[PDB]
């Protein structure tokens, strides 16, 4: 059955800094192997650590480095069947930041709202990046949009969040087609209130 | 004479690389342009041209359609082989090393 890969403390990892890519499933896999699908494409063979009825390994990348970024995917494997591996696990991919300008998170009418108000998060930046992620604390799904309107010199993105439900500190970051795994700088936090 | 030493020691790392890795290096044009007197010892070179042209990593899934012809040593030796992480272009390296090395 298909593994679950995970990323400790996210796959958003900082360069020259720590991040462990978790392999876990309740199939008791003897074996796990994580492929890397990059600018340098790799396959690790981790040993499963049998444990709480679940099967689970750990691989540490102690400095991140540009090679290390890519679409990381698991399968497992059975010594009783080394031939047959698993269904991947979903696509989880390892991206750097803080390599491009720190794009600017801004809410519309204000970053405090009543419960109701239409909300809309803007971001922008004078680089004409080609994607605009819009991270919410806590949430994985991040939201892309590419760029709308031109305001100041500075290309925007507007992300509506719709009438307003509850709070949230949100982040922002840019992209490159031609760079899949480098993102902007991080923008200052954002806190809306409901 | 030295000439003759050269491509005596070209031949033995291509007849090594071919026969451990169970693979062909005919039509293979990103192999076949390294084995000259100077890029036929670099271990790290040759490692990474048998990475690009037989995508070892892809015998995941059964290999490329491309090349699936290292797939047989891929199994044997890594994905199937019989503590730490382990690095699939780590192994192909080290082997590489080693047919460098027992070249003469
Ligand atoms: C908020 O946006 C929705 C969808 O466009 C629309 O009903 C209207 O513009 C706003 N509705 C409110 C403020 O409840
Ligand atoms: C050998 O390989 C290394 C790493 O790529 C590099 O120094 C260069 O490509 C080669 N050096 C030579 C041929 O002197």
């Amino acid at each position: 059955r298909k593994p679950s890969l995970l990323a400790h403390p996210g796959p958003l990892v900082k360069s020259e800094e720590t991040v462990i890519l978790q392999c876990w499933s309740d199939v008791m896999f003897e074996h796990f192997l994580l492929h890397r699908e990059g600018m340098f494409n790799d396959t690790l063979r981790l040993i499963g650590e049998h444990h709480d009825g679940v099967s689970k390994a750990n691989f540490s990348i102690s400095r991140m480095t540009q090679d290390l970024a890519g679409t990381y995917r698991c399968y497992g494997s059975v010594t009783h069947s080394p031939y047959q591996v698993s269904a991947p696990s979903d696509p989880l991919d390892i991206v750097i930041i803080g390599l491009y300008e720190k794009p600017s998170l801004s809410a519309q009418p204000g970053p405090t709202v009543l419960a109701g108000e239409n909300v809309t998060l803007s971001c922008s930046s004078r680089s004409s990046y080609d994607m605009y992620h819009l991270s919410r604390e806590g949430e994985a799904h991040e939201r892309r949009l590419p760029a709308g309107p031109k305001v100041n010199g500075t290309f925007q993105a507007d992300f509506p969040l719709g009438p307003a439900t509850h709070g949230g500190t949100y982040r922002c970051f840019g992209s490159f087609h031609d760079s899949p795994y480098e993102w902007s700088k991080s923008s200052d936090p954002l806190l809306v209130s409901v | 004479g030295e000439a003759a030493r050269i491509a005596a020691a070209i031949d033995a790392v291509i007849k090594g690389i071919e026969t451990k890795f169970g693979v062909s290096t005919n039509g293979v044009l990103g192999l076949k342009s390294l084995f000259t007197a100077n890029n036929y010892n670099n271990a790290t070179k040759i490692a990474g041209a048998i990475i690009e042209e037989y995508k070892p990593s892809s015998c995941l899934t059964g290999g490329s359609g491309a090349d699936n012809s290292i797939c047989p040593w891929a199994m044997e030796n890594f994905f199937a082989a019989r503590r730490e992480a382990v690095s699939m272009n780590d192994v192909i390296e080290k082997t590489v090393k080693t047919i460098v090395s027992d070249a003469p």
